[PDB]
């Protein structure tokens, strides 16, 4: 009803605390597309709506934030998710991000390759993944946890989320991780958002709202998986641009949110607490440094 | 010595009627910014659409060395204004005009300063 003036509809917790099986994804507005406002691409119009959502939500904005984008290229040989979120985030954050494919990018730096060859030397504040292989759909076939890149993925947020962090990771029907539903549980707080430019598609961004490096929950991931598209299947979402419109409150403010470094020993209820707030992150501030691994073959 | 001179291709090509560059990427912004040429975040105002700056690039888009010495690029990570009017091919509007360093907006395209 009114979910046509927001951003897009995040999955009602009551659907979370079910048992489904999973079944198959229908959509009734299923093939429909939204109108989108003269010029704008259909990634500028479904990253804006992702921020605006984003906006709402408890985010660490820290000084010299740190923010991760993979998945950032496009058939275009364009990066126009990045240059919607360089556009939210506050001017000096700084911005990487990557694609197994060439594209231009007005990211800080980009990396081109598989995402299993990029290594950090630093911790982030936020990553955004976009990464998707069409090959996934296939409704021919049982509809199991993909591994691939869900598997760096899951591995990259452990190993380099800052503790305060947040995550939206594009999902589908059938591009899906078990353990990356599970790892949901790891943070303040999470949800699965459907932009409202692309309500007649399963896709979703599982959003991580503040990561507190432990299980807050435990979480099946195989039923969790089961629950959204349940939630889906029974929910029909009307297709809106509506939100596009009003941009007056669009930049990410920059709370200056408080960075700390500290050893594990040291992280005690209290500071889990300023966490889940939004209000704390935990990682050095040393140098950004990233690199990518490249495989050297001759094949004379 | 030679150099490919991609500017001049590209103005050619244009008035041989080819089709402008596409894929520009436009952002979404209230339009009531400053109307200043090229801007760490989106600027138009009522006149202007904003565009990343990278795909409004012939160098980047091309894939090709910039002409700055150090191979800087002007509109990577930024935003650049583009008059209405010739939001139709943005990288032909950036490649063709230029900016006033005294007032930021584009010399002919609200650039007041010799009035
Ligand atoms: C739907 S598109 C991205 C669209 C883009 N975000 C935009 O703003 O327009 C999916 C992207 O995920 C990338 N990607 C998919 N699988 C990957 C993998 N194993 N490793 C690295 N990148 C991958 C694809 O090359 C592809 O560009
Ligand atoms: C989400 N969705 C649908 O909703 C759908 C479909 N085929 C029919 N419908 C309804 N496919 C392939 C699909 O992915
Ligand atoms: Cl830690
Ligand atoms: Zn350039
Ligand atoms: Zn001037």
């Amino acid at each position: 009803s009114s979910q046509a003036w927001q951003p897009g509809v995040a999955m009602p917790n009551l659907y979370k605390m079910q048992r489904m099986l999973l079944e198959k994804c229908d959509l009734q507005n299923y093939g429909d597309s939204a109108t989108l406002p003269k010029g704008i691409m259909m990634n500028v119009a479904k990253y804006t709506q992702l921020c605006q959502y984003l906006n709402t939500l408890t985010l660490a904005v820290p000084y010299n934030m740190r923010v991760i984008h993979f998945g950032a290229g496009s058939d275009k040989g364009v990066a126009p998710g990045t240059a919607v979120l360089r556009q939210w985030l506050p001017t000096g954050t700084l911005l990487v991000d990557s694609d197994l494919n060439d594209f231009v990018s007005d990211a800080d730096s980009t990396l081109i390759g598989d995402c299993a060859t990029v290594h950090t030397a630093n911790k982030w504040d936020l990553i955004i993944s976009d990464m998707y292989d069409p090959k996934t759909k296939n409704v021919t076939k049982e509809n199991d946890s993909k591994e691939g890149f869900f598997t760096y993925i899951c591995g990259f947020i452990q190993q380099k989320l800052a503790l305060g962090g947040s995550v939206a990771i594009k999902i589908t029907e059938h591009s899906w991780n078990a353990d990356l539903y599970k790892l949901m549980g790891h943070f303040a707080w999470w949800t699965a958002f459907v932009t409202n430019v692309n309500a007649s598609s399963s896709e979703a961004f599982l959003i991580g709202c503040n990561y507190l490096g432990k299980p807050r929950e435990q979480i099946d991931g195989y039923v969790m998986h089961a629950n959204y598209i349940f939630w889906r299947n029974t929910n029909p979402i009307q297709l809106s641009s509506y939100s596009l419109f009003d941009m007056s409150k669009f930049p990410l403010k920059l709370r200056g949110t408080a960075v700390m470094s500290l050893k594990e020993g040291q992280i005690n209820d209290m500071i889990l607490s300023l966490l889940s707030k939004g209000r704390l992150i935990i990682r050095e501030n040393n140098r950004v440094v990233i690199s990518s691994d490249v495989l050297v073959n001759n094949e004379n | 010595a030679f150099a490919v001179d991609a500017a001049k291709a590209y103005k050619d090509y244009l008035a041989s009627g080819g089709q402008p560059i596409t894929n520009c990427v436009k952002m979404l912004c209230t339009h009531t910014g400053t109307g200043q040429a090229i801007t760490v975040t989106p600027e138009a105002n009522m006149d202007q659409e904003s565009f990343g700056g990278a795909s409004c690039c012939l160098y980047c888009r091309c894939h090709i060395d910039h002409p700055n010495p150090k191979g800087f690029c002007d509109l990577k990570g930024k935003y650049v204004q583009i008059p209405t009017t010739c939001a139709n091919d943005p990288v032909g509007f950036t490649l063709k005009n230029t900016v006033c360093t005294v007032c930021g907006m584009w010399k002919g395209y609200g650039c007041s300063c010799d009035q």
